[PDB]
C-alpha cells in the first residue's frame, strides 16, 4: 500500500477471496431457501 | 421488460437476449458525426462534473478520495457500462447525493474514530450482496408503478437543480471577485487568486452567456431553413463544440483578464499519498478494523442502493419513453447489476461509487436524437459514445495543456444550455407554461380537451406542492430522506389523486405514452 | 399625392386639405399607452443622437454651435412640425451629413477667415429662397421616381450604418477602458476619466447586451400567446420603456463601477459665450461680412438642400407606403417646405438645421403600429406623440437628474434594438435572406412564383453591388457625393435593368403595393 | 449679441426685414415670368 501499515493474518487478495467466499454462501444459502419455499 | 417472470435471475437473463443481438448494429450505428458531436458534448458534460465533485470530496474527507480516483473510477465504469451494458446511452458518474452521504460517512467515521475508506469498502461489500439478490428475485420490476407522475416531477426537480447551481457558480464567482473602484495588482495567484481580480467576474458572465447564446442559436439553425439540409444538420449536431470552441478561443485572444479554468491532477497517482493506496485493505490500514462496524455497514450500503437504484432507474424511464422513438430495448434489472457491482468494486479500490445521472444521460438521448420533418424519428443508439466519453474521461489527466486553457464560464453557458433543453419532453414543465396561457391557446393534447382548464390546472398545482417540498428537503441537513419523499409521490397517484380525480381525467393527465385513454 | 396639378403652389394646397380635416382625429387618436410608450422610446432615441451630435459640433467647430443650440432647435422644430406638418410621425432631428457639411463648410471658412456661424446664416437665407420655388412649381413630385429599389437601398445602407455606429461606440469605450492586468486606482475623473478603469467596458457590454435582450424578448412577449391579451399587448407596447429601466436600475445598484452617463448642457444658454449670442447679425459679429460669400452661399445651400430633400422625401416615402395601412395621407410639398423654412429661420439664431431621419420616424411608425392576428391592422397616426417627444428634448436640460443616471450602454442596447427591428419591411433584407435559404423554402411571393431563382439572385446582387458603392462613398472624404450616388440608382432602374431584365420580373421584384404584376 | 460686436448701420430687425424683402421681390419677379409664359 502506502506509508506504514498494520500487519495483518490474511492478506489484500486472501481477505477479499474469503469475503467473496463468504458472499457466495450466504447467496447460496438463501437462494436454496428460496427454491424450497413456493413448492411444498 | 418489467413484468416479473418468476425465474431466478429470468429479469437478467430476458435483458441480455433483448439487447445482445444488436451488438453488432451497436458499432455500425455509430458512423455518423453526430455521434462525435455528442461524444465531444458528454466529455465535457460529464468531466467538468467530475472535476468539481472530485474537488470538493477531497476538501471534505481531507483528500482520501478526489479528483483522480473519481476520474479514474467513471473511466473505468463508463467503459465496463457501455461495453456490457443494456442501455449504453445513459452516463455513468458522481452525484450531489453522492456527494451528501459521503460528507455524512466522513462525519461518522472521523466521530467514532473509524477509517473512512475501510468503511466505504465495507459498505461496497454489502453493496454487492444487496443487488444480487434484487436482480434474483427480479426487484427491478418494482419500477412499473412509477408513472410519468414521479418520472416527471423528478425530471423537473434535478433540471431546476441543476440551473440553480449554475447561476450559483456564477454568483459565488461574483462573490470572489466583486466590482471594487479600486484593487490591489499585487496579489499572488498561486494556487488561486487571494484577493478580488478586475474584469474577472464580468468576463466569465460574458463568457457564460455568449456560450449560451451561441448554443441556442445553432440549435435554432439546427431546426431553421437556411443553408444546404446535409450542411445545415451536421452545423447543428456540432453546435455546443462549435459554440465551446469559438469561447474558449475568445478568451483565449484575452491574455491579461484571469478567468478559472479546468484543473486535473498532474498525474495517475492518488489524491492523499500518506493516507492510502490503490488497494485498501477490509481489515484496516492504520488500525485494525471493529467487528461491529463490518455487520453495521448494511443500513449505509442500503441508503446507498436506495439512491442509486431511485436515480438509475428513473433515468433509465425518462430515457426509454416510448415517445423518445426508443426502438432496441433498455435493461432495467441487468443496468442496475452493473452499476452496483461496479460500484461495490471500486469501493474495495478507494474509489467513488457511481449513478446513472438524470442530466448527463437526457443530454447523450438528446445528443443522439434524430428529428424528422417537431417530430423524433430515430435515435442513435450504440455503445461506441458512451465508450470513447469515458476513455476521454480517463484521458484527461494526459491531455492537461488542451484542459488547462478552458474557462469554467463556458462549461456554465453549457450546463445552462443542458438545464434549459432538458425540460422539452417533461409535460409538467408544458403544464406550468399553460398556467400563463388563455385557455383558447391550449395545445390539441388528450389532457386540454378532455379535462376542464380548472382541473388541469389544479392537477398541475398538486404537482408544484410537491416540487417544493422536494425542493425544502434539499436545502436541509436531512437531504439524504429525498428517494423517501419521491418515492411518496406514488401513493399520492395511486392513493389520494382517484378520490378528487376521474379515472379519465387521470389517463388523460397520466399517461404512459401520450394516449387519449 | 405626388401628380402634378399645374398651378402655383397647388400642391401645397392639396397638402392642407388632405390632413388639416384630420386634425381633430389627430389629438384624439393618442387616448392610448402605446402613445405614451412611443413617447417615451422616441424621447431617447432622439435626444441620446441630439447629445451626441451637439458634442460632436461643438468639439469640430470651437462650440459655436454645440449641444445647447441643436437641443432648442430640435425642440422648436419638433413642436412645430408636429402642430403643422402633414405627417406627424416623421422625426425631425439632426444626422450625420449634415454634421459633415458642417465639418466642411467651418473648415472652408477657417481657410478664408470667414466668420462660419454668418455664412450658415446666409446660407439658411438661400435656403428659404429655394425651397418656396420648389414648391411653388410643385418640384416634389419628381419623388414619384423613386420606386422601392432606391427606397430599399436608402433603407438597409441607413440601417447598416446605425447598426455600424452602434458596435463601434463599444469598440471605442472598450478601447478607452482596455482589460489590463493593473490599473491606476488614482485617475481624475472630471470631466472624463484621463486613463482606463477596471469593469467599465465588461460592463458597458453588459448592459447593452442586456437591453438589446429585453427589447427582443419583450417585443416578442408581444406577439406571444402568454398573458391576458390587454395585459400582454400592454406590455409589449411598454418593451422599450421597461427595459431601459430594468438596465437603469441596474447600473443604479453598481455604485463602485463607472459607466458614461447622459450629459446635457447646465442651462438654456448659448454653448460659446465668447463666440455669439442667440441673434447672429448677417452683417457680420466680429468683421464685416464680405459681399461676394453672400451670393456664394447658395450652392452650399443647395447641397444641404439636396441631402435634407432627399433623406426627408425617402423617409416619408418609407414611413407613408400603402402596405403599411397608413390612412391618412401624407403632404410631400408641406412637410419638405416646413423643414427647410424652419432650418433657413433656426439658421438665423446660430442652431442647426434638422432633416426628417430615417431611423427614428421608421421607429415612431413602427412604435404606433398596431399588428393585427402577422398583418399590420392599423397605425396611431397623431400629433401628440411628436409634440411630447419635442416637448420633452426641449424639457431635457431641466430634468437633469433624471438624465445623468441613464448610462449610454443601455441606449447602445436601443440603438441596436431600432437597428434590427428597422429591416422588417424592406424587401432587400427578405431576398438577402434568401440567398442563404434553399428554393424550396422560399415563400409564396409574387417575385418568386414568377421569377426564376437565379433572377431574383441576380436582381438582389445588383443592388448589393450599390449597395457596397453607397458605403464605399462614406468612407471616404467627399462623403457628402453620397445623394448623387443614390440619385444614380434610378437611371439603373429606369434604363440598365429592363436591358436585363422582363417587365413581367421588373413589376414582380419592385413593385410599389407588393403586387403580382 | 455677447461681447463686443461691431456696430452696422442697420440692426438685426432692419436687416432681415430688407433680407426678406429682396427674398419676397425676387419671389414675385419669378412667379410673374413662370405667369407671362405658358400663356403667349
Ligand atoms: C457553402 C455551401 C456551398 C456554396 C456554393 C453555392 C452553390 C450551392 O450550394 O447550391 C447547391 C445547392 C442547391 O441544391 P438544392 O437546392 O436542390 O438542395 C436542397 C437543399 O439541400 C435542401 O436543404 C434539401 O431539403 P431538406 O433540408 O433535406 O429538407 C433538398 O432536398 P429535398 O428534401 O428537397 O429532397 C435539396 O434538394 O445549394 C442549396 O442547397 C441551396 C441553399 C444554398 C444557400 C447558400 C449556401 C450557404
Ligand atoms: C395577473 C393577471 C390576473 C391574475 C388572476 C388570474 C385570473 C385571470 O386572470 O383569469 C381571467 C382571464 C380569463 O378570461 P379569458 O380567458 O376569457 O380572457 C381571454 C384572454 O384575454 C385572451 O388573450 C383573449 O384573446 P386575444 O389575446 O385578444 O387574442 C380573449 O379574447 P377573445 O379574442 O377570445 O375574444 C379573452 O377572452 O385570464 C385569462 O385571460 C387567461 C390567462 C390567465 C393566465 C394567468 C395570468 C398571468
Ligand atoms: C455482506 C458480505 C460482506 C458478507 C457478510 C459479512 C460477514 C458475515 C463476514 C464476511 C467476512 C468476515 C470476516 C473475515 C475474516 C475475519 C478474520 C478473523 O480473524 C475474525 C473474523 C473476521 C473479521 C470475519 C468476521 C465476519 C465477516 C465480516
Ligand atoms: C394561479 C396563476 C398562476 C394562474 C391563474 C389562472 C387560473 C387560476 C384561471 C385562468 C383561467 C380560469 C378559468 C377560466 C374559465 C372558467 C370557466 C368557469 O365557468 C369556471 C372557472 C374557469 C374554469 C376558470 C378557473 C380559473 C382559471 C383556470
Ligand atoms: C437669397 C436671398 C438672401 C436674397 C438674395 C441676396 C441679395 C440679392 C441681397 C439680399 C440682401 C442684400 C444686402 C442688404 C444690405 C446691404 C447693405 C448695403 O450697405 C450694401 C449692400 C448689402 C450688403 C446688400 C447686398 C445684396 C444682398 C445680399
Ligand atoms: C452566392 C451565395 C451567397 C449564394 C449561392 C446560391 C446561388 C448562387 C445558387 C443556389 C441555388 C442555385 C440554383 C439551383 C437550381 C438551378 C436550376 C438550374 O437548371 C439552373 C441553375 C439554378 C437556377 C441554380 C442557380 C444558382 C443558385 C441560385
Ligand atoms: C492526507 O491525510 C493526512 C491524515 O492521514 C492529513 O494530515 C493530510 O493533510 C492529508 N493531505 C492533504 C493534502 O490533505
Ligand atoms: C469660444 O470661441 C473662442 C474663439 O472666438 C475660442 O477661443 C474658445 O476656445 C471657444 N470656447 C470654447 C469653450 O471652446
Amino acid at each position: 500500500g502506502e506509508r506504514v501499515q498494520l500487519a495483518h493474518h490474511f492478506s489484500e487478495p486472501e481477505i477479499t477471496l474469503i469475503i467473496f467466499g463468504v458472499m457466495a454462501g450466504v447467496i447460496g444459502t438463501i437462494l436454496l431457501i428460496s427454491y424450497g419455499i413456493r413448492r411444498l | 421488460p418489467l413484468q416479473q417472470t418468476g425465474q431466478l435471475f429470468g429479469g437478467l437473463v430476458r435483458d441480455i437476449r433483448r439487447r445482445y443481438p444488436y451488438y453488432l448494429s451497436d458499432i455500425t450505428d455509430a458512423f455518423s458525426p453526430q455521434v462525435l458531436a455528442a461524444v465531444i458534448f458528454i466529455y465535457f458534460a460529464a468531466l467538468s462534473p467530475a472535476i468539481t465533485f472530485g474537488g470538493l470530496l477531497g476538501e471534505k474527507t481531507r483528500n482520501q478520495m478526489g479528483v483522480s480516483e473519481l476520474l479514474i473510477s467513471t473511466a473505468v465504469q463508463g467503459i465496463l457500462f457501455a461495453l456490457l451494458g443494456a442501455q449504453p446511452l445513459l452516463v455513468v458518474g458522481f452525484s450531489g447525493p453522492l456527494l451528501v452521504f459521503e460528507e455524512a460517512f466522513f462525519s461518522f467515521c472521523e466521530t467514532n474514530g473509524l477509517e473512512y475508506i475501510v468503511g466505504r469498502v465495507w459498505i461496497g461489500f454489502w453493496l454487492i450482496l444487496l443487488v444480487v439478490l434484487v436482480v434474483a428475485f427480479e426487484g427491478s420490476f418494482l419500477v412499473r408503478f412509477i408513472s410519468r407522475y414521479t418520472q416527471e416531477i423528478f425530471s423537473f426537480l434535478i433540471s431546476l437543480i441543476f440551473i440553480y447551481e449554475t447561476f450559483s457558480k456564477l454568483i459565488k464567482i461574483f462573490q470572489d471577485h466583486p466590482l471594487q473602484k479600486t484593487y490591489n495588482y499585487n496579489v499572488l495567484m498561486v494556487p488561486k487568486p487571494q484577493g478580488p481580480l478586475p474584469n474577472t467576474a464580468l468576463l466569465s458572465l460574458v463568457l457564460m452567456a455568449g456560450t449560451f447564446f451561441f448554443a441556442m442559436m445553432l440549435r435554432k439553425f439546427k431546426n431553421s431553413s437556411y443553408f444546404p439540409g446535409k450542411l445545415r444538420r451536421v452545423i447543428g449536431d456540432f453546435g455546443v463544440p462549435i459554440s465551446i470552441l469559438i469561447m474558449v478561443l475568445v478568451d483565449f485572444f484575452i491574455q491579461d483578464t484571469y478567468t478559472q479554468k479546468l484543473s486535473v491532477p498532474d498525474g495517475f497517482k492518488v489524491s492523499n499519498s500518506s493516507a492510502r493506496g490503490w488497494v485498501i485493505h477490509p481489515l484496516g490500514l492504520r488500525s485494525e478494523f471493529p467487528i461491529w462496524m463490518m455487520f453495521a455497514s448494511a443500513l449505509p450500503a442500503l441508503l446507498v442502493f436506495i439512491l442509486i437504484f431511485l436515480e438509475s432507474q428513473i433515468t433509465t424511464l425518462i430515457v426509454s419513453k416510448p415517445e423518445r422513438k426508443m426502438v432496441k430495448g433498455s435493461g432495467f434489472h441487468l443496468d442496475l447489476l452493473l452499476v452496483v457491482g461496479m460500484g461495490g468494486v471500486a469501493a474495495l479500490f478507494g474509489m467513488p461509487w457511481l449513478s446513472a445521472t438524470t442530466v448527463r444521460s437526457v443530454t447523450h438521448a438528446n445528443a443522439l436524437t434524430v428529428m424528422g420533418k417537431a417530430q423524433i424519428q430515430e435515435v442513435k443508439e450504440q455503445r461506441i459514445s458512451g465508450l470513447l466519453v469515458a476513455v476521454l474521461v480517463g484521458l484527461s489527466i494526459l491531455m492537461e495543456p488542451i484542459l488547462s486553457r478552458i474557462p469554467l464560464a463556458v462549461l456554465f453557458g453549457i450546463f445552462l444550455y443542458m438545464g434549459v433543453t432538458s425540460l422539452s419532453g417533461i409535460q409538467l414543465f408544458d403544464r406550468i407554461l399553460l398556467l400563463f396561457k388563455p385557455p383558447k391557446y391550449h395545445p390539441d393534447v388528450p389532457y386540454v380537451k378532455r379535462v376542464k382548464t380548472w382541473r388541469m390546472h389544479l392537477f398541475t398545482g398538486i404537482q408544484i406542492i410537491c416540487l417544493a417540498v422536494l425542493w425544502v428537503v434539499k436545502s436541509t441537513p436531512a437531504s439524504l430522506a429525498l428517494p423517501f419523499v419521491l418515492i411518496l409521490t406514488v401513493p399520492l397517484r395511486r392513493v389520494l389523486l382517484p378520490l378528487i380525480f376521474r379515472n379519465v381525467e387521470l389517463q388523460c393527465l397520466d399517461a404512459d405514452d401520450a394516449k387519449a385513454t
